[PDB]
């Protein structure tokens, strides 16, 4: 069954130890960001345009929340 | 140079495996492809990734991948699944097929 190999490829890429952040998750975003923007290689530099522009939507989130009261 | 904590570490790891179960798997090839340059003896990085490169269409990266985690690790059975996936996708069903059946004889061997 195709259906087996494929949970069993999603727990195999699951990793273990959630366990160090409590709700701690826009602190953490905005140090991870501030650790890859010094970066030069094109896998750093991807990495800070990808969340560069994560936390641009999320303003938009925000915007969407705050209309909704 | 730049070094990344290891709370840091296991936070972009756990990025990279939220888009990967948004269906999300080119940003999650970004993202891990940034955490195994930093460090690439991370080994739980390597697995999310290779995963991420199956869901990607890239078989002839995901390739090389799977067979770096088996001589690295020869002792995980999943390392097999991915490449029977991997060859899979590069057109080779006559690899793939030996590569299924290693992954039966070592989930097997492990379990009792």
């Amino acid at each position: 069954m195709e259906r087996l190999a494929d949970r069993a490829l999603l727990d195999f890429a699951t990793p273990h130890r959630d366990l160090l952040r409590p709700v701690d998750f826009h602190q953490a975003m905005q140090g991870l960001r501030s650790v890859l923007a010094e970066g030069q290689s094109p896998e750093l530099r991807a990495a800070a345009i990808l969340l560069e522009q994560m936390h641009a939507d999320e303003q938009l989130m925000q915007m969407t929340l705050h209309l909704l009261h | 140079n730049i070094t990344l904590t290891k709370r840091q570490q296991e936070f972009l790891l756990l990025n990279g495996w939220l888009q990967l179960q948004c269906g999300h798997a080119e940003r999650a090839c970004i993202l891990l492809d940034a955490l195994l340059t930093l460090n690439p003896e991370h080994l739980a990085g390597r697995r999310c990734r290779l995963v991420a490169l199956l869901n990607n269409n890239q078989g002839e990266r995901a390739e090389k991948e799977a067979q770096w985690l088996i001589s690295h690790d020869p002792l995980q059975a999943g390392n097999w699944l991915c490449l029977s996936r991997a060859q899979q996708l590069n057109g080779d069903l006559d690899k793939a097929r030996h590569a299924y059946q290693h992954y039966l004889e070592l989930k097997d061997h492990n379990e009792s």
